[PDB]
């Protein structure tokens, strides 16, 4: 259905669009994810053939490598060229690449790498650099009692210290979730800069708000 | 009590008897002598009937 | 503009049909011409609405 | 200008001929009032609705009514210390809203002040827009189990 060649015994580096080298089909939404063995971070380099719809300012197609496995986490790059890739890295081993797809558009693909083991120095958690828990946990399902408190159960870092657990919630297959909020209390109401809840979709892009539920009331989606 | 209105020892348009009243009115309140005031006048002579 | 160098201007074909363009008033030469007039049929821009 | 660069204007917009400053413009009142229920509550709504549209109740509906009634904007600023104000101790400090009116970080107190004498000396009240006193709760009389002789 979706990308091709996927393979991750320790994975070698070979991300490529779902027809390469052909013309990759029209409205594709490809999830790229690769945030495993700590110590390695990132190198793109998609390796020598590159073409993907030349748009004024792009506006067509997107290779966003924004690092960290969503929409919201910083940006590193937008790529829609006929000139080969940027050569990056962004400090860390948390990544997210999509391969946006409007209705006309053609003509190569990538094939990517990563060939890395670094470390960074600081530290983040404790220790060198503590790779820390992307906060986070997954869970399947028909019922979930998803809590804020199983970060107060188990929270992997330091009480006082700013959290980012983010869930998601599978399916049983071929259906539709229907979220409900049971409990719901902020600290403070009403500032959305420090604290809210969001529920996007599937496929975590930032161009997928349902909803930012941060005031004081939150209803079901 | 349908509607509220309140009495008011009166004074002239901007002086300072209207604040050094407002002092003095508001002690009596919390002294009990102004309820103590309205229960020697207001008191009728002898209804009780136990109902 | 046309770009001067290739003969495909399927990245300017988007961009009007996207834009609701539906009147154009093409200065090519008959060589030009026909190799506009074919890449305006594979994007679909060839309806009874343009001219 | 420079192809590399591009507009590098150096007209940097110093200090403009026209800079005067408010004393009577609106001010914009810092009205500072409390959370109690019903008087101020916060709105019950789901988007991020703030400035001075978060709040609700009945002591702020009389504060909006002030506004058309006197013409101003007020600007409703939760109390930092949840106390309304009392005399302190030795201190002899006030603590709260009090303490925000005499130290003219609040042009208006627009909440349940109970007016009363160690308080009218030290700030001004206008005259009572509610009258209240001591009252007593109870259970409302129930279905009377009557005793066993209610024959
Ligand atoms: C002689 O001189 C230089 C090199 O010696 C060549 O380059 C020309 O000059 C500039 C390069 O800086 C080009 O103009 C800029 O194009 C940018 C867009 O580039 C994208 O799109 C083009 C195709 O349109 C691709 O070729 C390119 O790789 C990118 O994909 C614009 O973003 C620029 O706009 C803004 O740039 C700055 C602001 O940062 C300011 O100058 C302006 O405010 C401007 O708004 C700018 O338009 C120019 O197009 C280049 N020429 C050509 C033909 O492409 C010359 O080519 C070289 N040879 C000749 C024959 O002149
Ligand atoms: C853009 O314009 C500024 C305004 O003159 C240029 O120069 C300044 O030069 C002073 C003098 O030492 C320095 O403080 C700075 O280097 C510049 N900026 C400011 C705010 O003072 C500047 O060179 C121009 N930019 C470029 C890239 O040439």
């Amino acid at each position: 259905t979706q990308c091709g060649i996927w393979v991750r015994t320790s994975n070698g580096g070979h991300f490529a669009s779902p027809n390469y080298p052909d013309s990759y089909p029209p409205n594709k939404e490809c999830i790229y994810i690769l945030e495993a063995a700590p110590r390695q971070r990132i190198e793109l380099t998609f390796d020598e053939r590159y073409y993907i719809e030349p748009s004024f300012e792009c506006r067509f197609d997107h290779l966003e490598v924004r690092d960290g496995p969503f929409g919201f986490s910083p940006l590193i790059d937008r790529y829609c060229g006929m000139k080969s890739p940027a050569l990056i890295r962004s400090t860390g081993r948390f990544m997210w690449i999509k391969f946006s797809s409007d209705e006309e558009l053609e003509g190569l693909g990538f094939r990517a790498k990563y060939s890395f083991i670094p470390d960074p120095d600081f530290t983040y958690l404790g220790g060198i650099l503590n790779p820390i828990p992307d906060c986070q946990f997954e869970l399947s399902g028909a019922d979930g009692i998803v809590r804020s408190s199983q970060v107060e159960q188990e929270e992997k870092t330091k009480p006082g210290q700013a959290v980012d657990c983010i869930w998601t919630i599978k399916a049983t297959p071929k259906a539709k979730i229907y979220l409900r909020f049971l409990d719901y209390q902020m600290e403070h109401s009403n500032e959305c800069k420090r604290n809210f809840v969001a529920v996007y979709d599937g496929s975590s892009a930032i161009e997928n708000l349902k909803a930012k539920f941060c005031s004081t009331v939150a209803n079901d989606v | 009590l349908i509607d509220s209105k309140g009495y008011g020892v009166g004074t002239p348009m901007g002086s300072p008897y209207r604040d050094k009243i407002t002092i003095a009115i508001l002690q009596l309140q919390e002294e009990g002598k102004l309820h103590m005031m309205k229960e020697k006048w207001w008191r009728g002579n002898g209804c009780p009937e136990e109902e | 503009q046309l770009p001067a160098d290739t003969k495909d201007a399927k990245p300017l074909l988007k961009e009007m049909k996207r834009g609701k363009e539906f009147h154009v008033i093409f200065d090519c030469s008959h060589e030009m011409a026909a190799g506009i007039l074919k890449q305006a049929l594979a994007m679909g821009m060839m309806t009874e609405y343009y001219h | 200008w420079d192809p590399a660069s591009g507009l590098n204007m150096t007209e940097s917009q110093k200090g403009k001929p026209a800079n005067i400053t408010d004393s009577l413009s609106n001010r914009s009142l810092i009205v500072t009032t409390i959370l109690e229920e019903p008087y101020v509550l916060f709105k019950k709504s789901d988007k991020p609705l703030y400035g001075n549209d978060r709040f609700e109740g009945y002591c702020i509906d009389l504060l909006r009514e002030l506004s058309t009634i006197l013409g101003f904007t007020y600007e409703i600023r939760l109390v930092e210390d949840g106390k309304y104000g009392a005399q302190d101790d030795v201190n002899g400090q006030w603590n709260g809203m009090v303490r925000e009116l005499i130290d003219h970080k609040a042009d208006l107190a627009v909440a349940p002040l109970a007016i009363t004498y160690v308080r009218e000396k030290v700030i001004d009240f206008s005259k009572p827009f509610m009258t209240l006193g001591i009252s007593i709760l109870y259970r409302k009389p129930n279905g009377t189990n009557p005793g066993v002789f209610s024959f």
